[PDB]
């Protein structure tokens, strides 16, 4: 099967270099090409350059130059991209794209796309999240509906998966994407809408899972 | 290698003995005929070729074996009566900045029939879409040169290869090797071979 | 630098309606070196149109591309609920290959007023030395609204972070949550915290305010 | 001429067996492999069995194992397909095919060269029922842009066919006869409709002729606009 | 057994183009692959065997190849007799499976489908059963979706659809959807509607009638 | 060098089934592969060489095939002596490197683990060190996860896990997780809990004790 | 007839072997020609013939 | 590199006779003294089967 396999997520300090790999299988690598595309959260799909696998000629855009390198290995059938002088703006998703080649003929467009490599550039260290519930009150209730939640604050990586009552409560649950604070740490809010009559008779528990820091937090609401 | 040279060695007496002094021992491997008894036997015509490649492609040269340089440039035929010379040429074919005078082909529509002369330089149309003679996606320039520098390893060092090709025809044999002679003795009972009379 | 700009920022419509997407190039390119990619949230982009006129394999006939030179168009004859996503246009021939702005094709409906809820910081949160007030906006059709944080009737800027979820597939509702992050001392140095919403559906701006001592 | 003839098919009740026959003509029969293929309506084709020249390699699909038995005889040049414990899945059009290298599979070269016409085998609890025809009367909801849509609904028949003609064959333009569909009750049903100008309503009489030969039922139903 | 899958289920095409189908297997059956073609209401006929070799009397336009687990039948040029359904078969093991088939279709201008709804007649209502028919006429793209709405509620599981063959005059198909309900159930509701989703149609068209309205 | 990998690390199987091993490499090693079987507490022995040829005195149930970078070791039927660890071996060139190996396992009904937690002994506390042991007993799925929570805070990097071999009577596995902390650190905290996640448990089972409670 | 590749020699005057001795034997005085070809593409089964 | 063969020798061999000598062969008048590159060659060259 024709597919592209990329490296796992990476976290690196600013000013250093990052290594990104893209392995190809299921098609003639020595008759294909590699295109590198970087996408940030809600930003532009941008060009990093392309290489002919067969010949090895390289080209680079003016915007991304003198710190980007492309290398290839025929034995491993893997594409390699090097980025040096990392900055805070370099935190984004790296995609590798190749035009599928059935036999000796190659499709005139890029169809095979990798899953992406998450590269995060920041100087802060991996820290566990501090979870604080949003206790409901008479000021968060309107029309017989009560809303309560839990706040996740201060986690350097942001895969904070939030399940409620061990997954028993899912309706009306709104987990918002993490926002990067000025301190360099991530924060997110997860809230639910429940009937006001359920306050006092039903227990609400928010289960927070931050695997990078190996932290397990469950707070009463 | 992509643009090899041919010379017709005819109407002379060969001196294959001089070839052994070249190289520390040799790279002389010889296909289809006994290497050490080429002097006495006689042949019709002797073609000779010459080119420069890297290390692994001297192995790629061998008849039957398939390789990108081999199939796209020279492609010795299956039935071959002749043999090749090779030796290290790092001394006189290496540039510190990198030599750009030697080029090889990488990809073509198909393979060449044995001893085909192709110096094609047109833009290659790998895809069905017409390239229209301009570089771009799925439209690559078909010639890429070497870069010989002293700092590279023996595998990537340049090697000079000379290929000889013997053939036989209805010709009366012209180009074969030398015949040595001894002293002349008289008044003794001696078996003799005077120019074919014995 | 051949930059691509797509004029239509939003293409709010209904499933089935006539959908037209625009991709403008600052400099002309070759006739058949453009691409059209559709991207769903959480999913990798997939090619729709190559050569600016040809359809990719598995692409329904509803998708069609046209244009030449600097102006090109992506046409979808009939909108389907799987077709509401972000569409990208990318060049293939120039020395740079860049992507377009991206057209967010979403569903359209009547404007609905948001439900505003405000959350005072909890006692457990206050015990850690931090306090965050959350203003929640629920079920409003126009995705973007304006939320202003007023503390003791004074506007606050630079300490509020807002997050928005995707468009709902049932009743066409956009949600929004604004969180004002302050220290415990700063939270206890002020009395009244209010969030002001100036959403289009609201005829007049609705402000939800609360006092620390009335909790 | 290399020809193959199938025979023995028909309508069978569950719990009753049958025996299909595959005639051979125009080719040597003792050295050629034979296979059976059945085709149920609108589900492609399906392999049934395959026999060898020397009756040493005999194989069936696992779906039909334990109930069928293939046999061949050189004297009469025929292939015999034997049924036992017929069920609902057995309703299909059965083809007898001839291979070209005296064995079923395993060879580098194999292929069903000639395909027979096939015989129809139907398995059901069939009880002959005449068709019931109801008029699809034209109204305000069937008229669009000066044309009127009207038809007849043939409903309830264990025998599958019902030749439908309009005005004894005088009306043929715009006639659309839908294929029969097997209802949950086990009886077939279909609709035949014809588009006519709206101005012809009230001046031209339209009669649909439905003929069901197995039940010997002939009904001519006149369609009239619904008088509110 | 080895499972064979046809990537294109249906393929509309025109004269002079190229058509390629893909037969994909699960295990590796080497090159023991052939293809058949069935004429309309006629027994299938072999075209190519061993995935590369033409048998006899077959037009040179037909061609194919195959290596490993991938096999492709290709038609260089199209002729009026080419329009048919093609099948691929495996030959490695003793059990044999036929492919689900790829149906090629003719090319004709897309036309919007006319939608008509027929309320149950009094005669069939006298029989205790009620069937409402939504007529979907004169459409070229066979892909058409019909949804039944009873009192503005979607009905599923009680509807059957029948599609006619391609018309020989205008190359437009016809589709009939019948919703069958009992007499009591039919009388328990007032509004019955059929919703049609077609590529040509600008918006989903709905035809509805009232039981108490003539 | 060429890096070689076995896809299945563990594979539970029963008598009479079929067992397949996936030994995949990077470069093309032609057919220079072989397989070894390591008896429990004994030196490994050959099963197959050059990927196709049985060596000598080897049961006919063992078989294999493969081309290029792909090879398959196959066991048609299982016998009680088959249970062992398998290693595949490349032989293209001189940096010879053994694969990580595949361990075959028996098949039986899954069981739930019994979780017990042992507070550090007073004699241990007198030595300045404290060890908390969480015991897992009778869990048939060898795969089990244990997490240490101290004062409702999850601890990482200070726990060691030890698992016994499969029991010869009831085929049970026993896992011991030991959390080692200093006496001062142990006295600085009150609640110590070990959380066990296992296939036989519908929800995680946590055993906790308080330092101040006997 | 059909034989394996190894015993193609056994079908010849003056040579011995299981096939030559038992299956097919040529006379000492023979006037004729023998034609043989590979039939691996034609008579070989994956399971076995 | 375990199978060798001989290439240069002074004279032809007698029938059914074996040599194992490893001495530098002098094709030129100048002596080689075991170590030389011109007109002097090592008698044995090894095979290399692949």
């Amino acid at each position: 099967q024709m597919q592209l396999v990329q490296s796992g997520p990476e976290v690196k300090k600013p000013g250093t270099s990052v290594k990104v790999s893209c392995k190809a299988s299921g098609f003639t690598f020595t008759s294909s090409a590699v295109q590198w595309v970087r996408q940030a959260r809600g930003q532009r799909l941008e060009w990093i350059g392309w290489i002919v696998v067969g010949s090895g000629n390289t080209d680079y855009a003016q915007q991304f130059q003198e710190r980007v390198t492309i290398t290839r290995d025929m034995s491993t059938s893997t594409a390699y991209m090097e980025l040096s002088s990392l900055g805070s703006e370099d935190t984004a998703v790296y995609y590798c794209a190749a035009p599928n080649c059935s036999g000796g003929s190659c499709y005139d467009g890029f169809d095979l796309w990798g899953q992406g490599t998450m590269v995060t550039v920041s100087s802060a260290s991996t820290k566990g999240p501090s979870v604080f519930p949003l206790a409901p009150s008479s000021k968060s209730t309107s029309g017989g509906t009560a809303a309560l939640g839990c706040l996740v604050k201060d986690y350097f990586p942001e895969p904070v998966t939030v399940s409620w009552n061990s997954g028993a409560l899912t309706s009306g649950v709104h987990t918002f994407p993490a926002v990067l604070q000025s301190s360099g740490l991530y924060s997110l809010s997860s809230v639910v809408t429940v009937p006001s009559s359920s306050l006092g008779t039903q227990t609400y528990i928010c289960n927070v899972n931050h695997k990078p820091s190996n932290t397990k937090v469950d707070k009463k609401v | 290698v992509y643009a090899w040279n041919r010379k017709r060695i005819s109407n002379c007496v060969a001196d294959y003995s001089v070839l052994y002094n070249l190289a520390p021992f040799f790279t002389f491997k010889c296909y289809g005929v006994s290497p050490t008894k080429l002097n006495d036997l006689c042949f019709t015509n002797v073609y000779a070729d010459s080119f420069v490649i890297r290390g692994d492609e001297v192995r790629q040269i061998a008849p039957g074996q398939t390789g990108n340089i081999a199939d796209y440039n020279y492609k010795l035929p299956d039935d071959f009566t002749g043999c090749v010379i090779a030796w290290n040429s790092n001394k006189l074919d290496s540039k510190v900045s990198g030599n750009y005078n030697y080029l090889y082909r990488l990809f073509r529509k198909s393979n060449l029939k044995p001893f085909e002369r192709d110096i094609s330089t047109e833009i290659y149309q790998a895809g069905n879409k017409p390239c229209n003679g301009v570089a771009g996606f799925n439209c690559y320039f078909p010639l890429r040169s070497y870069s010989f520098r002293p700092t590279y390893g023996v595998g990537h060092q340049p090697y000079r290869v000379v290929v000889l090709s013997f053939e036989l025809l209805h010709a009366p044999a012209t180009v074969c090797g030398p015949k040595k002679s001894t002293n002349l003795v008289k008044n003794k009972c001696v078996n003799f071979n005077f120019n074919g009379l014995k | 630098e051949i930059v691509l700009t797509q004029s239509p920022g939003t293409l709010s419509l209904s499933p089935g309606e006539r959908a037209t997407l625009s991709c403008r190039g600052s400099q002309s390119v070759r006739s058949s070196y453009l691409g059209w990619y559709q991207q769903k949230p959480g999913q990798a982009p997939r090619l729709l149109i190559y050569g600016a006129s040809s359809r990719a394999t598995g692409i329904p006939d509803r998708f069609s591309g046209s244009g030449s030179g600097t102006d090109f168009t992506l046409t979808i004859s009939r909108l389907e609920p799987e077709d509401f996503a972000v569409y990208y246009c990318q060049q293939y021939g120039s020395s740079p290959w860049t992507f377009g702005q991206g057209t967010k094709v979403e569903i359209k409906g009547t404007v609905a007023a948001p439900s505003v809820f405000i959350f005072p910081p909890s006692d457990e949160q206050l015990k850690s030395g931090t306090a965050s007030v959350v203003c929640l906006l629920n079920n409003f059709y126009p995705r973007e609204a304006k939320v202003q944080w007023k503390v003791d009737n004074a506007l606050q800027s630079g300490n509020s972070q807002e997050s928005v979820t995707e468009q709902d597939s049932k009743d066409s509702t956009y949600s929004l949550s604004s969180t004002l992050t302050l220290s415990k001392a700063d939270y206890e140095k002020h009395k009244v915290y209010a969030c002001e919403v100036t959403h289009q559906g609201l005829s007049s701006p609705v402000t939800k305010s609360f006092n620390r001592g009335e909790c | 001429e290399v020809q193959l003839v199938e025979s023995g098919g028909g309508l069978v009740q569950p719990g009753r067996s049958l025996r299909l026959s595959c005639a051979a003509s125009g080719f040597r029969f003792d050295d050629y492999a034979l296979h059976w293929v059945r085709q149920a309506p609108e589900k492609g084709l399906e392999w049934v069995s395959g026999i060898s020249w020397n009756s040493n390699n005999i194989g069936y699909a696992e779906s039909v194992k334990g109930r069928f038995t293939i046999s061949r005889d050189t004297a009469k040049k025929s292939l015999y397909l034997q049924m036992n414990d017929l069920r609902a899945e057995d309703t299909a059009l059965y083809y007898c095919v001839k291979d070209r290298h005296y064995d079923s599979s395993g060879y580098f070269v194999n292929g069903f060269d000639i395909w027979g016409q096939g015989t129809l085998v139907t398995v059901s609890a069939a009880s002959t029922k005449g068709p019931s025809v109801f008029p699809l009367a034209p109204s305000s909801k069937s008229t669009s842009g000066g044309t009127a849509a009207l038809g007849c609904l043939v409903k309830d028949y264990f025998p599958e066919p019902v030749t439908v003609s309009w005005n004894s064959g005088a009306l043929t333009s715009g006639v659309h006869t839908f294929p029969a569909v097997l209802q949950s009750s086990g009886l077939y049903s279909l609709s035949s409709v014809v588009t006519v100008p709206s101005s012809s309503l009230g001046t031209q009489t339209y009669i649909c002729n439905v003929n069901h030969k197995p039940s010997n039922t002939k009904v001519d139903k006149r369609v009239e606009p619904k008088s509110c």
